[PDB]
RNA sequence: GAGAACAGAAAUCUCCAGUAGAACAAAAGGGUAAAAGCCCCCUUGAUUUUGAUUUUCAGUGUGAAUACAAACCAUGAAAGU
RNA sequence: AAGCUCGUAUCAGUUUUAUGAGGUAAAGCGAAUGAUUAGAGGUUCCGGGGUCGAAAUGACCUUGACCUAUUCUCAAACUUUAAAUAUGUAAGAAGUCCUUGUUACUUAAUUGAACGUGGACAUUUGAAUGAAGAGCUUUUAGUGGGCCAUUUUUGGUAAGC
RNA sequence: GGUUGCGGCCAUAUCUACCAGAAAGCACCGUUUCCCGUCCGAUCAACUGUAGUUAAGCUGGUAAGAGCCUGACCGAGUAGUGUAGUGGGUGACCAUACGCGAAACUCAGGUGCUGCAAUCU
């Protein structure tokens, strides 16, 4: 018959590493962990206490309660037609913090401090994004950069 | 040639970390040592770092971080003499005297030296250091020994209790101190208290300063030329304790010297890689000589 | 007794090999790869043909042993027994199935149909895509006229439409003729049973002596 | 040089593998308590083999090892029984070297009627000072292949003490 | 007599009528799940503050 | 792999090599090496009180599990478990 | 269907930027596992045979395994590597920064943790495009035999299976 | 810069064969009266730093070394793949249009960096 238990098709997923198997390095337990930061779940199949389901591998989650050893984490599953809120119990073995935050953090310093430097002289200094532009007009000289002509090559078999 | 590997086996094989290739951190351990309750979001689990070494005892309080351990107070036993300690700063008396040593030091920057005085006379008696009304909460530090093995009369243990007669509030049991009983569950602080002042080494010194000379004069002769009898063999550990509680101020050294003369000294002894085109001509003069019918 | 193989042409199931969840099947027909000339050295045989496919399919085992068997006869009868090697490149890996009914009247109600209609081992079968070398003949230039066709002979045993083409290397290594001639002329080339160990800069220069000493002996 | 690479025995066992358990071992360790001085252990069965007629964990043999000066004091008079004489067959690659005796009737357990007659395997590991790094807790490393002890380097020390000599080979 | 045993089919698109989005954010979530020790505290240290501020701004 | 009386391809003993090519009840897959493996010591934390949560899902029940809170203990030098 | 609260927003079957996750397609086997073609070179105190030998840990020829460097070909339940298309999170005012009040929790320590008090930063206020109004509730119908097409895919020789 | 104590990243740090290592330190190294564990003071418990030795450990260097790491217009815009056509072909399969784009191979480079403390001609 059918077979649906909690580890089911998660043969490569908790599988290890290539070349990095046994005790995990202590940066993991050093970290520290506030309530609303944003963290990533990717499982560790040594550690078996505390391992997510494997629907939450990869899926990002903030933090609201924290405890001895393990974390709290707010989910929001899509079932049906609707997010349910879903929260997890978490070793800190099975989560990293979230790097996606961080880099809109540092655009926020520079985000202050130009519009705090253009205000001593109000110059408008765009503090939005802009996305990839259309290229504008160049000149392409040929001093030493002749063109040269290529044509298509007939055809040979090589074996 | 019988201990050949092949480029297969050496392609898989993961190194253990550093430590562990030199046989260093018991990580195992480790893991217990330094691993925070998470609700202390960046209280440092310091750790009273006692290390056992040929020819010197080393005790330092050290808390973890990220890129690195973090030692706030180191003693040594090669520091001892200062308070009168020349010979035998290997025995289970000098790895008390760092214990306590380290004790007055460590609570000398934490500014705790005006309460938890410790135990100021020399008795044994197992007490655990109590935490006084409306005070600080006295320090609270962590053994750890590594790779040692724990066994009763093992002198790591002369380092923690050296400790807690500091002040420092480290938890321990009674069971594997020297005096220990092992028929009837407790121990005897009388027997107990001779070691602190060197009580197996007490005895054997006049035991044999009459029976075997030959022996005598070959091993203990500092004893001999500084004229260092039994009797007064515990009168100058007295000294000490109440040398330790005086001037805790470990005051450095002179090294003789400064950072760069050692390094320069120094740069002369090494040997240093051997540059990409010197390689190849290495290799070149080799074909020439060897494969060139000479 | 045995199905046309019309019935396998087509590569329409995964790859099913020999393992621990088949364990019984029947052997292969064809278990000699190698022929003709094979303990020849690499140098005598400058001239090599191949036989290639043109199409995305499977080719039987027993296909396999019908062509070998043909290409072998002629190539042996004209040219000499001992003036080519050839070599059956592709090995038959694929198991095919059958799924038993009765051929007799009445067999309507003894055999369940469809239900449970996995089917057991009853032949293997090679799988090969554009351009895949089928037969590779090693043999002197002399001899391209019967190599030739001892593979256009072969070449009416198997489904499909293949293809004969001279190949650019010399015999069966991955070198052209004018790259093998120039590594030969220098100590590069080692000679072995039937191939050959070519010189690599990568290496103990003491090893790179001990073997191929007139490289460095100019 | 040679300042601290001097050949001497880490240590000497003694074998004596019984096919059956029984009353036999209990004297049979007799004669091991005798000659070595120090009480012997048993060597359990670590499968059956149903021929031999041996069960799991059946207390099938019994070996003691020796070191110190009373293994060499063990040594030189136990090989007077070889005459010293010895193959270099009974010399290992990795420096170790040893002998087996029937009827230790021969040595000081001389006949001692009660225990019968048993005969010892006897063997003689080598080494340098130095090899408890290959058994320190800390720091456990491996010895160098110079302080490392060869085969040619065994009989050569085998000649130069006891004055023996080494059979054909 | 079979019949169909499972598909999604039409289920997707179901579900993009009245769609999958996000429910809400609120301000000041829930505090079901949390450590009982910080909640005691928390309630011990929320009222020290309410009562402080009301004799100051009494 | 090299060696030792009976003793050989399989007894027991020694060394070297050895990233798991063994074992961890069973099915299989992950995991595990100063251990999660093998041996020794002590004990019942396989205890007590009700809650929250994951899985399957209707965000019902049942089973399994996760992290907690309030007691009583075991072990260990202790961290901790 | 009835509406309800608000009036362009806590929006979106889309793209961009930044950050994750995955073990498929491919690829690989002079990399682990397993399968698999061919010879070459070596060693047996320790494989089977023929020759010279009473035998030797004596020698010679062959066959079997064993080791080394190669060689041909592969895997749904093999894999170092590893796409495409899909998939989670973020792109602000519920933000950022500064000072200090509470506590029965936590720390050696007014050390931290959470919640607040006071102050500063407003229309380029923090990517694109669009928004047809947005968010919410009650109740109730029918349905709960499905089928076809491109692409992926399993059983079957196949099938308007 | 060396060394030691404690670590961070966990091979650019490993493995094989050699060479060298001044000072200090680690180290090997001596003993069983003392507490402690063994068949065995071998590991270790305990003691001395004195009778000694750099032989090993460790560190560095060497090798057209093995492994590993890095980069490349090196293979290669190849394999694969999203989207399109009343494209081609009996079929098997393939080409074309708008996009994304490997791996093996080849070549070149490299073979630990670093935190706190103490300590060193």
């Amino acid at each position: 018959g059918k077979s649906h238990g909690y580890r089911s098709r998660t043969r490569y997923m908790f599988q290890r590493d290539f070349r990095k198997h046994g005790a995990v390095h202590l940066s993991t337990y050093l970290k520290v962990y506030k309530v609303g930061d944003i963290v990533d779940i990717k499982a560790n199949g040594s550690i078996q206490k505390g391992m997510p389901h494997k629907f939450y591998q990869g899926k990002t989650g903030v933090v609201y309660n924290v405890t001895k050893s393990s974390v709290g984490v707010i989910i929001n599953k899509m079932v049906g037609n609707r997010y349910l809120e879903k929260r997890l119990n978490l070793r800190v073995e099975h989560i990293k913090h979230s790097k996606c935050r961080q880099e809109f953090l540092e655009r926020v310093k520079a985000n202050a401090a130009k519009r705090a430097e253009a205000k001593a002289q109000g110059v408008a200094v765009q503090l939005k994004r802009q996305p990839a532009q259309p290229r504008e007009s160049r000149i392409v000289s040929t001093e030493g950069n002749v063109p040269q002509t290529l044509a298509p090559v007939p055809y040979e078999t090589f074996i | 040639q019988k201990d050949a590997k092949s480029s297969a086996y050496s392609s898989r094989f993961q190194t253990p970390f550093r430590r562990r290739r030199e046989g260093k951190t018991d990580y195992y351990q480790r893991k217990r040592l330094v691993t925070q309750h998470k609700a202390k979001y960046n209280t440092p689990k310091y750790r009273l770092v006692v290390r056992f070494t040929n020819k010197d005892i080393i005790c330092q309080i050290i808390s973890s971080t990220i890129t690195g351990d973090v030692v706030l107070a180191a003693a040594y036993s090669h520091e001892l003499p200062r308070y009168g300690i020349t010979h035998g700063l290997t025995n289970w008396a000098a790895a008390y005297a760092t214990g306590l040593l380290i004790a007055r030091r460590t609570l000398q920057k934490l500014g705790l030296d005006e309460t938890y005085k410790g135990v100021e006379e020399v008795e044994g008696e197992y007490e655990l250091t109590e935490a006084v009304e409306d005070g600080p909460r006295p320090f609270k530090v962590f053994l750890d020994i590594g790779l040692q093995r724990t066994t009763t009369g093992a002198r790591v243990f002369g380092a923690l209790k050296g400790a807690s007669d500091g002040g420092l509030y480290v938890p321990h049991s009674e069971n594997r101190f020297p005096g220990w009983d092992f028929e009837t569950e407790e121990i005897d602080p009388e027997l107990l208290r001779s070691y602190i002042f060197g009580g197996h080494v007490s005895q054997y010194m006049e035991e044999l300063a009459d029976d075997d000379e030959e022996r005598f004069s070959e091993l203990f002769k500092g004893y001999l030329a500084d004229d260092i009898d039994a009797d007064s063999l515990e009168d100058i550990y007295t000294s000490a304790h109440e040398a330790i509680r005086a001037d805790p101020a470990f005051k450095p050294t002179e090294k003789k010297f400064t950072k760069e003369q050692y390094a320069a000294e120094s740069k002369k002894y090494r040997q240093t890689k051997l540059s990409k085109e010197e390689r190849a001509a290495r290799v070149a003069a080799k074909i020439a000589a060897l494969a060139g019918q000479q | 007794a045995r199905r046309p193989a019309r019935c396998y042409r087509y590569q329409k199931n995964k790859p099913y090999p020999k393992s621990r969840y088949n364990r019984a099947v029947p052997d292969s027909k064809i278990r000699i790869y190698d022929l003709g000339k094979k303990k020849a050295t690499v140098d005598e045989f400058p001239l090599c043909v191949h036989l290639v496919s043109n199409e995305l399919e499977q080719l039987s085992s027993e296909a396999l042993e019908a062509a070998r068997i043909c290409a072998n006869k002629y190539m042996t009868t004209v040219s000499g027994r001992d003036a080519f090697h050839l070599r059956v490149r592709v090995h038959p890996f694929h198991v095919l199935r059958i799924n038993k009914m009765l051929s007799c009247a009445g067999a309507d109600r003894l055999q369940q149909g469809m239900r449970g209609a996995w089917g057991k081992p009853h032949g293997l079968a090679a799988r090969v895509d554009i351009g895949q070398i089928i037969f590779s003949v090693r043999t002197k230039d002399s001899n391209k006229d019967v190599v030739v066709e001892g593979l256009r002979r072969a070449r009416y045993k198997f489904p499909g439409q293949q293809k004969i083409i001279l190949s650019k290397k010399w015999g069966f290594t991955n070198l052209d003729r004018p790259e093998y001639l120039k590594k030969r002329e220098a100590g590069e080339v080692k000679d072995d049973g039937a191939f050959v160990k070519f010189l690599s800069k990568k290496g103990s220069l003491e090893n790179n002596i001990r073997e191929f000493p007139e490289y460095f002996a100019a | 040089q040679n300042p601290m690479r001097d050949l001497k025995i880490e240590k000497l066992v003694l074998n004596i593998s019984v096919g059956e358990s029984g009353d036999r071992l209990t004297r049979a360790s007799k004669v091991l308590e005798q000659l070595s001085g120090q009480t012997p252990v048993q060597s359990k069965a670590r499968y059956t083999v149903r021929t031999f007629g041996i069960r799991r964990n059946e207390k099938i043999a019994v070996h003691v090892t020796v070191r110190g000066p009373k293994a060499e004091e063990i040594l030189e008079r136990g090989l007077k029984v070889k005459e010293y004489q010895l193959r270099d067959r009974n010399f290992s690659a990795t420096g170790n070297f040893g002998f087996g005796i029937d009827e230790h009737i021969d040595l000081g357990i001389k006949y001692d009627p009660s225990i019968g007659i048993f005969g010892m395997d006897f063997y003689v590991v080598m080494n340098r000072p130095g090899a408890r790094v290959t058994r320190r807790k800390r720091c456990k490393g491996t010895v160098g292949n110079s302080h490392k002890t060869t085969k040619e380097d065994t009989v050569s020390w085998f000649k130069q003490k006891y004055d023996a000599d080494v059979l054909d080979k | 007599a079979k019949s169909k045993n499972h598909t999604a089919h039409n289920q997707t698109r179901k579900a993009h009528r009245n769609g999958i989005k996000k429910p809400k954010t609120y301000k000041y979530p829930s505090l079901k799940g949390v450590d009982p020790k910080f909640r005691r505290n928390h309630k011990h240290a929320l009222h020290g503050t309410a009562k402080a501020l009301a004799a100051a701004k009494k």
